[PDB]
């Protein structure tokens, strides 16, 4: 088995044995036996309906006309040319995928996958790209289709914990994907990255602020979650989440931001700081609040919480200046003590009011 | 050290008098040097030869096993070596720079520095530079100097903290600095400019490696043991090893166009990390390992005489073979409980 | 002197509900987040 | 009241049998094995 | 200077012509060998907590819930040993 294990590490994509016969054909609409019965034109048909019928929903796909489905990409296979072009290949399915991911749930957007699996082989090689399109619908089962694409056999394999769903035709559950997110560090990464990506991609076109929202939700709904999970939280865990808290502070989408709000209440909820960081934190909380005008009052209920479940003097005087050139700043701190508590502000504000004055 | 009519690297690390060659493959011992009289101080490899120093002389070592060539001359300690094609370079505790050619032996070149003024504590020649040498001080001022010209070809005003280490950078003009305050400076010597800054506060920086295998990453040790990772691409922390070694780090060195990492330290240990996991986690792959402590009881154990049984005050019993070291064994920690420690470690 | 219990996540049910949900049903993370931290927030 | 008490309740029983045949996911990718590349290229400072 | 006779430098020729090459050639010739030997140019050669080394965890002045940290100590009554209640 020692020849067996070298030969199947030096197995690869390129040299599969489905890319030589027609016995068995990878289809996510149809069952192997009736996917081998049809032709490059039906599959490129149905991908130009599916695009066709995208293109009525949303413009911007307009680019992906001619490097996808067109006659050019008909007739090329990956295997054949270098390694360059394999690369530029990666590139545009994975920010066709990007585009693709809000609308996954409807049917042209399976038969554009269905194109992409039947002439590419994304499933053999843009796995993680296929995972990142799929996961914010891990509950539904054309979720489970899609993760019975893939080959997740080997237990080294980085997609292995997926394997009982594929096996067992159920959707993930979402306690697993907490265990999972929060005990596998690269799998936290792996969804920041995402994420992260995802809100550069659609920064550029406007008016784009709807088709981030489930994924978003998505990226506030676990990691808050994984928080609540973990029975300690080590100093891992923040330090890896802090470079994205700071890029989601510094984005102007209200989502992101919104979603970086709750993951630094949970946080500060949960672990105890050191002055340093409580102060850089709250040092970013102020200085970028007034960027986003929708946002201005749970940003300052923000700062509430982490003035309150932090130690008292642990913010300095640094960021008092531009605490009190926010504009409204009494009428809207008012506003939020007509239902809750502000006594934390207002106690770190006064005695450098009074030495300010 | 790579090697020339096999391809392969090899990792020579100092034992007292003596010296060890390992294949970095397996970490299988491969040679065992002839002892010098001092115990060593200073050693360098240029891939056909070894060199190592011992009080005011030097000598080369052939075929890692016996000496072909001395070198005397020196009235003080030498704490650098540097080789440069045929000829080596040395540097006294007093200031004294010598040029030899490693055959004949007979010295090409002698400079002085003045001991106040300019103190050499860090050497390095850059890449596809024409016999040029750069050269730190303690004060924290750089000099590049031209060998062949015998002249000064510029001064570096450098920093106040004091220069600790100097390594070659995967870059045709770039250097890293070490400094004592625990900062690393990436500087680029042609036009003078600093890339981007790097502090740990653990102490000096005992030495720098750069990753070569794909990946922007850099390595730098710390006198408490710890070794940080910054990734050059970014500017930022990716993580750090704590514990690496007990004692100081001596030596970190990546190997080349792999994801691999050598340490060794004062505590006995030849260790092999393997930057593969998730989130660049670095993890012992290998290890050739001995007391990390003074020994309290030896005795012979058999009647045939090839191991001697050895206790230390690090907690372990421990056998060595007195034939060859691939029959060394462990015996373990005193442990009650030795099933908690599975589930737990050590 | 007077000991106060501060509201945790795991205690509050709506936040419960609210992250029991599936993500293409759950709304916009705004919502999620005015309902978030005013649950989190000390009650006068 | 009652109606939607027992639709709560049912809604549980569907995840946790979800979860039961998906796993706790403690577990992680096992380790593997490395070799060396071999026929590596270097560059010697001697020629300098 | 001579690319052949010198051990170093005739691994480096390329055809027979350049048995010696001039200063500007031989610039060229070493720089390639150390980008091909690094495998390219990297991309980088041409208020924060990750710019240094430091924790994030730290103790609080309440007693954390979940876990208590005790450690046993010497029997009270240890001098004076008794079997009675």
């Amino acid at each position: 088995t020692s020849l067996a294990q070298q030969l199947q590490r030096l197995a690869l994509p390129q040299s599969d044995a489905s890319l030589l016969s027609r016995d068995e054909v990878a289809s996510l609409l149809f069952d192997p036996k009736e996917a081998a019965t049809i032709d490059r034109d039906t599959a490129f048909a149905i991908g130009c309906t599916g695009l066709e019928e995208l293109l009525g929903i949303d413009p911007s796909f307009e680019q992906f006309e001619a490097p996808l489905f067109s006659q050019l990409a008909k007739t090329l296979e990956r295997s054949v040319q270098t390694k360059a072009v394999n690369k530029q290949l990666d590139e545009n399915i994975s920010l066709f995928l990007i585009h693709l991911s809000p609308y996954f749930l409807l049917k042209p957007a399976q038969k554009c996958l269905e194109w992409l699996i039947h002439r590419f082989h994304i499933h053999l090689y843009n796995q993680d790209s296929l995972i990142a399109c799929v996961l914010p619908y891990h509950e539904t089962r054309i979720f489970v289709r899609v993760i019975q694409l893939l080959k997740i056999n080997n237990s080294k394999h980085r997609w292995f914990w997926l394997l009982p769903v594929k096996q067992s035709g159920v959707p993930l559950a979402k306690g697993t994907l907490i265990t999972h997110c929060y005990k596998d560090l690269g799998f936290m990464d792996f969804i920041c990255s995402l994420v992260t990506k995802s809100v550069k991609v659609f920064a550029e076109y406007p008016g784009s602020s709807a088709q981030l929202r489930v994924l978003l939700a998505f990226y506030a709904s676990t990691i808050v979650s994984a928080l609540v999970a973990a029975e300690d939280v080590s100093d891992n865990i923040i330090a890896k989440l802090f470079p994205y808290i700071q890029k989601g502070l510094k984005s102007s989408l209200p989502d992101y931001r919104a979603a970086t709000y709750m993951i630094i209440c949970q946080i500060s909820v949960k672990v105890t700081m050191e002055n340093t960081f409580v102060n850089s934190l709250a040092s970013q909380i102020i200085k970028t609040l007034t960027k986003i005008p929708s946002l201005i009052k749970d940003g300052l209920s923000c700062l509430i919480v982490l003035l309150q479940r932090q130690k008292p003097e642990s913010l300095g005087k640094k960021p008092f200046p531009h605490l009190c050139n926010v504009p409204d700043l009494i009428t809207i701190l008012h506003g939020i003590s007509e239902t809750y508590d502000v006594s934390p502000l207002l106690h770190y504000m006064l005695p450098h009011l009074v030495v300010s004055i | 050290r790579f090697s020339a009519l096999k391809r392969r690297f090899y990792v020579t690390t100092c034992v007292g008098k003596s010296f060890h060659t390992y294949d970095v493959q397996k970490l299988s011992l491969v040679a065992v040097s002839n002892s010098v009289p001092q115990d060593i101080c200073c050693m360098a490899a240029d891939g056909r030869l070894v060199f190592a120093a011992y009080g005011n002389v030097f000598s080369a070592f052939a075929r890692n096993k016996e000496i072909v060539h001395t070198f005397k001359g020196h009235k003080a300690e030498i704490h650098f070596l540097q080789p440069f094609g045929d000829h080596i370079i040395s540097v006294d505790t007093d200031g004294i720079l010598i040029i030899w050619h490693i055959y004949s032996e007979e010295e090409y070149l002698q400079l002085t520095f003045d001991k106040s003024v300019f103190k050499i504590s860090a050497i390095l020649h850059p890449s596809t530079y024409l016999n040029k040498i750069l050269l730190g001080s303690e004060q924290g001022s750089l000099q590049l100097w031209n060998v062949k010209s015998n002249k000064l070809l510029y001064t570096f005003p450098g920093w106040k903290v004091g220069v600790t280490a100097l390594q070659q950078a995967p870059a045709v003009d770039v250097v890293a600095i070490g400094l004592m305050s625990g900062q690393v400076i990436i500087h680029n010597i042609k036009f003078n400019e600093t890339l981007m800054k790097f502090r740990q506060d653990w102490g000096p920086i005992t030495s720098i490696s750069f990753r070569t295998d794909g990946h922007p990453v850099m390595a730098a040790g710390s006198p408490c043991g710890h070794i940080g990772l910054w990734d050059l691409e970014d500017k930022k922390l990716i993580n750090q090893m704590r514990n690496a070694h007990s004692t100081a780090i001596a030596g970190l060195t990546f190997l080349h166009r792999e994801p691999l990492l050598v340490t060794n330290g004062a505590d006995n240990a030849l260790r092999i990390w393997i930057f593969d996991g998730p989130t660049g986690e670095g993890r012992l792959l290998r290890f050739r390992m001995g007391h990390s402590a003074p020994l309290t009881n030896i005795r012979y154990y058999g009647q045939n005489g090839q191991q001697i049984l050895s206790a230390s005050q690090d907690g372990t019993l421990q056998s060595f073979s007195t034939v060859h070291e691939k029959f060394n064994k462990s015996l373990g920690h005193g442990l009650i409980n030795k099933k908690r420690v599975k589930r737990k470690g050590l | 002197n007077e000991l106060v219990q501060l509201p945790l996540t795991e205690n509050i049910p709506a936040i419960s509900e609210l992250l029991h949900t599936p993500a293409h049903v759950l709304p916009s993370a705004a919502f999620l987040c005015s309902m978030f931290v005013n649950s989190l927030l000390l009650s006068k | 009241e009652n109606r939607a008490k027992l639709e709560a309740r049912l809604r549980t029983l569907e995840d946790r049998g979800i979860r039961k045949i998906s796993g706790t996911g403690k577990a992680l990718a096992k380790t593997e094995k490395y070799e060396h590349k071999s026929e590596v290229k270097t560059y010697d400072p001697s020629g300098d | 200077v001579d690319m052949m006779n010198n051990r170093f430098r005739k691994d480096m020729m390329k055809n027979a012509s350049e048995s010696k090459l001039s200063k500007d050639n031989l610039k060229k010739r070493l720089k390639e060998e150390f980008q091909h030997a690094m495998g390219g140019v990297p991309a980088w050669a041409e208020d924060d907590l990750l710019q240094r080394t430091g924790n994030f965890i730290s103790t609080s002045t309440s007693l954390p819930r979940g876990i208590l940290k005790m450690k046993n100590c010497q029997h009270a009554n240890a001098e004076r040993p008794t079997v009675a209640r």
